[PDB]
């Protein structure tokens, strides 16, 4: 039910999609994709620094994490949460590297506001091919397990 | 953790 | 009003304080905390890895990101963003590095789920009496511009 | 960033 909970809160609903994909000045293949929100997005790094490593970011472009609204900040928080639970029960492991590089300084090097999440275990570039896979395990286990 | 600021 | 709104939330007042801190088997000294919110806390790192190092972490001892409850989640992340926006404030800058070493294998050594925000600026051990006067002067200017 | 993950 906290999961099932958070999703409602983020108006998910099975096979929720949006027309288009910004992240900064970049283009999101919707195949990479594994979950959208009412405010954000879920997809899989072209460049992981491990497996198992997403991205979460807003759906209107926004630079710092100051720039957020309320209603994002909740937003993108919540998924950050769901997400964990999601990719521990995937990847088999209860430690994540959560954070976010805000601005420049931070080493940012796309503008526009996003989480890494990153599966850690003991003593720890991809293709649309792998990409499309990795995003449709993900998206059928969410779906299996909240409808 | 342990390569860059912060992971 | 965004930032008063978040306080609001988050449930603050000026002189808002808890009775102990707790941050796993360690207690903070309460000269080193800056906030206190219904559900988190504020405070000033003893091993800063760079000035303006704080910690954000839950009153209730919870090990793992996904033991909070979703009351929890939204208050530490409020509490990250309207820090974010006060620490930028006072240390001049727009970049911070904000990340959760969540778990063992992510580098955690306190068993307590916490936030790290870090200033950042280009190419960049306290004692109680630094870290006291680094809270008061945190403290002092939520006060000034919050009530 | 850039001296452990993720800083
Ligand atoms: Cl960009
Ligand atoms: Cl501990």
């Amino acid at each position: 039910e906290k999961y099932k909970n958070i999703l409602e809160k983020l108006e998910w609903y099975k096979n929720k999609s949006s027309e288009k994909y910004e992240f900064g000045i970049y283009e999101i293949d919707k195949r990479e994709v594994f979950i959208t929100t009412k405010y954000s997005y879920g997809f899989v790094n072209n460049k992981p620094l491990l497996p198992g490593h997403i991205l979460l970011t807003t759906l209107k472009k926004k630079k710092h994490y100051n720039d957020l609204d309320i209603e994002e900040i909740i937003d993108i928080n919540l998924l950050c949460n769901f997400m964990c639970y999601i990719m521990g029960n995937l990847f088999n492991t209860t430690d994540f590297s959560i954070a976010i590089q805000d601005g420049k300084e931070a080493g940012q090097t796309v503008d526009h506001v996003h989480i890494h999440i990153i599966p850690r275990k003991i003593n720890d570039i991809r293709s649309i091919e792998q990409m499309e896979e990795e995003a449709n395990l993900i998206k059928s286990y969410i779906n299996e397990k909240f409808s | 953790w342990l390569a860059f600021v912060l992971v």
